[PDB]
C-alpha cells in the first residue's frame, strides 16, 4: 500500500484566518488525492477530489493544491463550523489509504489550569482499591505535563490520564489524572501530591494533601 | 440527499462472528460501488473491501480476505458486512461509504455512514461503582464524581438532574482490566455548597442502573 502521512496532528488558528492542512504520500500519487472533513458529530464529508476539484455543496472558501508527493487543503476564511478533523486519501493505487488527519483548534489567551485533588472516599476503600483523582480544568494551550508525587518521590505506576477535546464554549482544555492503588498501599503513605507544569506558570502548580489529616 | 445509515453498536466475545448493516437511500442502490472501512485508535483508516450491488461483484483487501464477507440485498437497498472469529484487533469503528462515479466509480468516496462500533470483549455486564469526591479544606469550589468498574459503555453523568450544565467536565472512559472508569467534575461558587445540595447522577443503560451520590464534606476530627 501507499502510505499517507499528516505530520501535524493538531493545528492552531483563529476565526477569519487562512488555514493550510498538509498531506504527504510515500510516493508519487499523480494528483489522485482527496480531502475529507470529520466533524465532532463523527460525520464525514467529501470536500475535494483529484487534488483541487470541489465536490458539489462544498463552500468556495475550500480549495486544494499539490503534486507528486506533497499536497494541501486551504481554507481562506475560517469559520466555527470549519472546526473539525481533516484527512486525506490517495486514489492512485489500490487499496485506498488515508492520513492520520489534522484536527483544528481555535486560538485563545493562555489560561492557567485550575488544579483540584481528591483523597479516595471511605466507600471506595471497602472495595480494596484506592483512587486519588486530580482534575486540571480549563487551560490553554493543550501542552501540559502531569506528575504524581508520593511522600516526596515521583510515581508512575497506576496513573491513567484522560483528556477532553477542545471546549468550543471557551476554547480551553481539561484533563483528569487518576492514581489507583490498593487500600493496603494507600494506607501506608502520607503525602499525596499532584503537580502540573504549564506555560502560564514558571513554578509547577502543586496540589497535595496528607492522609493523616482526614 | 444521498444517505447511508449503519446499525447500532455490537458487543461480542473473542471467537464469535458478527454482522453489521448499512441502509442506503436517496439514489439507485444497484448503480454505485459500496466500500467498507475500519478505524482503530492506533491505526489510520483502513480499507476492507467493496461490492457492486448490481451484480454483487466484489473485491477485498488481502488482509481481510476470509475475515470479512460482504453482501448486498437489492430488495431493501442494504449492504452487509460479516466479521468472523473476532479478536481484540477487530475492535474498531467500521464505516460504510459510497464510491464516487455512476456505474464504474472513481477515486473517491462521496457519501458516508455515521459508523458502527464493534467492541470485542469477554467482560460481563457490570454496573458502575459511584464514589463522591469531596474537597479537603476562593470564590469557586470544584467537586467530583468517580465512576468505576463498569461495562459496557456508555455511562451518563449529570449534576442535580442536569440543572447544573455550566461548569461541568466529564472525561472519556478508560479501560483498566476489562472494565471502564471515568470521573466527572463540577465547579460551583463557594456560596452554594456546603450549604445547598450538590448531587451527581450516574446512569448505566446496559445494566439499568441509576445512582445518585450526594456530595457531602469529609468527616474528620
Ligand atoms: C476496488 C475495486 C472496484 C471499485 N472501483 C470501481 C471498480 C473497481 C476499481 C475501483 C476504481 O475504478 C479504481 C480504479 C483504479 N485505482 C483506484 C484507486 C483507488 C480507488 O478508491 C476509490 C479506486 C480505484
Amino acid at each position: 500500500d501507499i502510505q499517507m502521512t499528516q505530520t501535524t496532528s493538531s493545528l492552531s488558528a483563529s476565526l477569519g484566518d487562512r488555514v493550510t492542512i498538509s498531506c504527504r504520500a510515500s510516493q508519487d500519487i499523480s494528483n489522485y488525492l482527496t480531502w475529507y472533513q470529520q466533524k465532532p458529530d463523527g460525520t464525514v464529508k467529501l470536500l475535494i477530489y483529484y487534488t483541487s476539484k470541489l465536490h458539489s455543496g462544498v463552500p468556495s472558501r475550500f480549495s486544494g493544491s499539490g503534486s507528486g508527493t506533497d499536497y494541501s487543503l486551504t481554507i481562506s476564511n475560517l469559520e466555527q463550523e470549519d472546526v473539525a478533523n481533516y484527512f486525506c486519501q490517495q486514489g492512485n493505487s489500490l487499496p485506498p489509504t488515508f492520513g492520520g488527519g489534522t484536527k483544528l483548534e481555535i486560538k485563545r489567551a493562555d489560561a492557567a489550569p485550575t488544579v483540584s485533588i481528591f483523597p479516595p472516599s471511605s466507600e471506595q476503600l471497602t472495595s480494596g482499591g484506592a483512587s486519588v483523582v486530580c482534575f486540571l480544568n480549563n487551560f490553554y494551550p493543550k501542552d501540559i505535563n502531569v506528575k504524581w508525587k508520593i511522600d516526596g518521590s515521583e510515581r508512575q505506576n497506576g496513573v491513567l490520564n484522560s483528556w477532553t477535546d477542545q471546549d468550543s464554549k471557551d476554547s480551553t482544555y481539561s484533563m483528569s489524572s487518576t492514581l489507583t492503588l490498593t487500600k493496603d498501599e494507600y494506607e501506608r503513605h502520607n503525602s499525596y501530591t499532584c503537580e502540573a507544569t504549564h506555560k502560564t506558570s514558571t513554578s509547577p502548580i502543586v496540589k497535595s494533601f496528607n492522609r493523616n489529616e482526614c | 440527499e444521498v444517505q447511508l445509515q449503519q446499525s447500532g453498536t455490537v458487543l461480542a466475545r473473542p471467537g464469535a462472528s458478527v454482522k453489521m448493516s448499512c441502509e442506503a437511500s436517496g439514489y439507485t442502490f444497484t448503480s454505485y460501488w459500496m466500500h467498507w472501512l475500519k478505524k482503530r485508535p492506533g491505526q489510520g483508516l483502513e480499507w476492507i473491501g467493496t461490492i457492486y450491488p448490481g451484480n454483487s461483484d466484489s473485491s477485498y483487501n488481502q488482509r481481510f480476505k476470509g475475515k470479512a464477507k460482504l453482501t448486498a440485498v437489492t430488495s431493501t437497498s442494504t449492504a452487509y458486512m460479516e466479521l468472523s472469529s473476532l479478536t481484540n484487533e477487530d475492535s474498531a469503528v467500521y464505516y460504510c461509504t459510497r464510491e464516487r462515479g455512476l456505474y464504474y466509480g472513481g477515486r473517491s468516496f462521496d457519501y458516508w455512514g455515521q459508523g458502527t462500533t464493534l467492541t470485542v470483549s469477554s467482560a460481563k455486564t457490570t454496573p458502575p461503582s459511584v464514589y463522591p469526591l469531596a474537597p479537603g479544606s476562593n470564590s469557586m469550589v470544584t467537586l467530583g464524581c468517580l465512576v468505576k468498574g463498569y461495562f459496557p459503555e456508555p455511562v451518563t453523568v449529570t449534576w442535580n438532574s442536569g440543572s447544573l450544565s455550566s461548569g461541568v467536565h466529564t472525561f472519556p472512559a478508560v479501560l483498566e482490566s476489562d472494565l471502564y472508569t471515568l470521573s466527572s467534575s463540577v465547579t460551583v461558587p463557594s456560596s452554594p455548597r456546603p450549604s445547598e445540595t450538590v448531587t451527581c447522577n450516574v446512569a448505566h443503560p446496559a445494566s439499568s442502573t441509576k445512582v445518585d451520590k450526594k456530595i457531602v464534606p469529609r468527616d474528620c476530627g
